[PDB]
């Protein structure tokens, strides 16, 4: 009912009545499913989905609460993904080619990202702190950057050339571009096909997970070099068969679901803050 | 959960029988 | 804070007035202006954004904070329109045969909307409360509606011939459908050129403010036929060139953005969150 | 008409709405082109059924039909408990939205005049001359106190003044105190002398379209806008009529009975 | 409805008999026969002056007319506070005006019956068919437990017993507690169920000639005439009408506010 205020909440580190129901889980929430195209192709079954909702079912989730969403690659995924459901489970499949855009989707969907437009050609832009990123999204990102100095002249480039311009992203479905923080930026960028974005990370996504179908451990969802977190939402698995890979996934969706929480960011006690 | 809904129709069973009609060896005077 | 939502906030009623936080307010945020194409036309200039934004500067908005953002028409700016700044001003051309639309797109971006998907072709659909509205925006949507009885036959149309369905909507980018609370109503909706949602109004959004170039007062944000509320958000101005309406816009966003509040924009620049 | 004397702690009464629905009635008066929208046969039955959703039972609800905003002001007949107008908006006609809003919002206490015969006045701002028929062309001449006209002869009709033309309705206000020769068309318009005793709070008008340009009160210097004048923007006739039948609860809310004894027997619904 | 305890020790009031003359209507009904006789066009305003003399302020009566007794049946609409039916006896008409009578001076609680699908009965006494129409010709089939009927196939119209011809108004009575099968001519005719409640005090029957032969309840043990059943002898139209102007404080008398809360469709003529 307070909504634009953070109140302290206090709680008995002796209370008693730890009752609990992850069927309210079941019932009110959605299950939403991201898979590749080749998993269906594979599977080759004009009926697998129904078959998956009867599964699921078996696990306590009604009819019409799982949802299945097919994309046709990581690449083509990652423009401007879309997650809805209450619980978002991403079988993102590993290829060693295309590991940094993996991280890069990972990095999308597997935190929340507050952003604000870019007008490239009107302003400079730089990155306040070490939160702050530059996505852009789109069927075919370039972005090329020239830093300035407290002159607004360029370092290495001239405002008034692109061809000196330091490339950093090129043909990219997806990209997050980070630089040195508190430098001016003039930023070159194929805004017919491409949109980019000046974005601050707020923390995590809870109630996204990504299951990585195939080889070792890659994503770093983290810019900082240091650190390469694996957080609980971050699965993965081995696989020879897609059949195998979606058994897997319904068995186990008790777990999955643990691993998760609801988007903190998506109910009314979060409204008046960001977003409902 | 589950809701009840209601649906009276007003209805026109048409239908018919068969029959089989099986008829005895000799010259046909037996069924 | 979701766990101090419902908790009390006590504050006396003497303690001492903080000083001014417009301007940090301004160094902190984000001023987006909607703007029909006809606009930019009539300025014929195309530094024009430049000098909006060095005024704003006069104004005290850090060089980077202002944006623009040119939409064709009413009609088809009402199709998924994005709210992305801190806050945004729209600059609505008035044309007394559009009334209803100005009003739709009001309606839709000058309060917070809370929308499920629509599967018209599997479930009958109803209004349950007076915020329980029918959302549907796209290329061009028709909306037609069989209200149904307690024996699940349309009233009035036959629920299986849709030429006899009732014509709510012919060919609209975006429309919002008030139908009797309590009633089953069959939809059928021309779905490849349009979406159509259930959608709950929260609220008011309090960081979108229309202003209504020319006209007169004619918004109807509420569909209780006894109701015309004229929140402070929703303002009008005459005009004769559209340079001195920028220049106005530019002089008085003090008061244009005293009457809206930041903690209203939301993580997603949509007009309304949705539920699938 | 006696004091009534309350106390400011008797108990809220349940909602009388659901017997309100039950015991009363509602016509709903719609031009002739929102039947031509939308083209059915039947959809005055199933209007019915939604507003016996909504509460009203079957035949409480009764719809009447008018060519438009002039025809209707010929002497409107207003027959349920709780009446309400669908009056299209059209920027022409304002005046006669205006004249028809005033003459069915409120009451009226009207005389005969003949203006063949005597001269009229009129006593006070509640006084009035509200003229309607198929056609009302009235000319007036003011006199002095020597009862010849200012600015008009009284033997020359050619000179009086014109303050209507071929309107079907029309409420002229002219200077209080003084005596005036009127020139009506008597053979196609009747001309009533008549005082505004007060609100008709059982008529509702809703302007479909348009701005709020209704001026029910003479006075320049006012525009009430009552609760019972709503405005509704609209595309289909189909979407005002769903839009009336849902709230048809807050439209009654905005409306009260009649309250006014009648010594007139004319014809109206009563449940 | 709530106890009402009076003191048998109160005040005569005066007489409301000029109030309710003054704040009701009164309706007349009277046969063509009778306005061809009178043979006059201005009758109307001569009786409503007649009445204005005896009371009634002018437009307060309203004069209605019907074909005959027959035509008349058929739903009856009965407009004004206090309506009076002028009735022509005809001796070969005897049940039909009776039908009518009991139409008319009493209250039905009616619903819809839908025959071709559901088999009715009557569960007591109060329980009545009405059917109206151009032509209501009812055949009845009585059955018993095992569906089958009496005396009758529910599958052959033509062995079903014949209990009304060509009417426009016909009162059914079967016995009760047993199901029927029921073969009316629905396209001429509605037959609805009905249950009365009581008499309806604001209708008074004027029989016109003849003997009292009125029986308005189906028991045969009761032929009760009450005060609203009137009978005069005539042999002029223009005395009957002077006679029932001239005595209208005593038809009034007999007659009583309806008092009944309807849910029927019906117009009023009411002041
Ligand atoms: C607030 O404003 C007052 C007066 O303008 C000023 O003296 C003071 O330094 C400001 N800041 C605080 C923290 O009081
Ligand atoms: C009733 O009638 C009497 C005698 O005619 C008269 O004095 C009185 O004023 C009348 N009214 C009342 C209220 O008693
Ligand atoms: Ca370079
Ligand atoms: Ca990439
Ligand atoms: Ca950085
Ligand atoms: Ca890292
Ligand atoms: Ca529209
Ligand atoms: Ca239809
Ligand atoms: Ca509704
Ligand atoms: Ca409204
Ligand atoms: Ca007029
Ligand atoms: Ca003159
Ligand atoms: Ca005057
Ligand atoms: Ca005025
Ligand atoms: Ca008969
Ligand atoms: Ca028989
Ligand atoms: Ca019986
Ligand atoms: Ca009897």
């Amino acid at each position: 009912q307070n909504y634009g205020i953070n109140l302290p909440i206090t709680g008995s580190m002796d209370t008693a009545y730890a009752n609990s129901t992850q069927e309210e889980t079941f019932l009110t929430s959605t299950l939403c499913l991201y898979y590749p195209t080749e998993a269906a192709t594979e599977i080759n079954d004009n009926s697998w989905k129904d078959t998956l909702s009867q599964l699921f079912l078996t696990k306590g989730w009604p009819t019409g609460s799982v949802y299945f969403k097919e994309y046709t690659d990581i690449a083509s995924f990652s423009v401007d993904p879309q997650l809805y459901c209450d619980y978002n489970v991403v079988l993102m499949k590993y290829d060693a080619t295309l590991q940094l855009d993996m991280s890069e989707l990972a990095d999308l969907i597997l935190n929340e990202w507050l952003c604000n437009p870019m007008d490239i050609t009107l302003y400079y832009y730089q990155q306040t702190d070490e939160a702050n990123k530059w996505i852009s999204m789109g069927s075919s990102c370039t972005i090329k950057v020239c830093p300035l100095n407290t002159q607004t002249l360029g370092i290495g480039c001239l405002t008034t050339d692109t061809a000196t311009f330091e490339e950093v992203a090129t043909a990219e479905k997806l990209v997050i571009t980070d630089v040195v923080d508190g430098v001016n930026h003039k930023l070159d960028v194929t805004t017919a096909t491409c949109t980019i974005r000046n974005c601050k990370k707020l923390g995590p996504r809870e109630n996204v997970a990504v299951i990585q179908v195939g080889g070792s451990d890659v994503l770093d969802i983290t810019a900082d070099p240091t650190t390469a977190p694996q957080t609980e939402r971050m699965m993965r698995i081995n696989w020879k068969k897609w059949w195998q890979v979606f058994y897997t996934v319904v068995d186990y969706v008790n777990q999955i679901i643990q691993a998760m929480s609801k988007r903190s960011r998506s109910l009314n006690s979060a409204a008046f803050y960001y977003r409902i | 959960l589950w809701k009840e809904m209601q649906y009276n129709r007003d209805i026109t069973i048409r239908f018919k029988f068969a029959s089989s009609i099986v008829k005895s060896g000799g010259l046909g005077y037996k069924w």
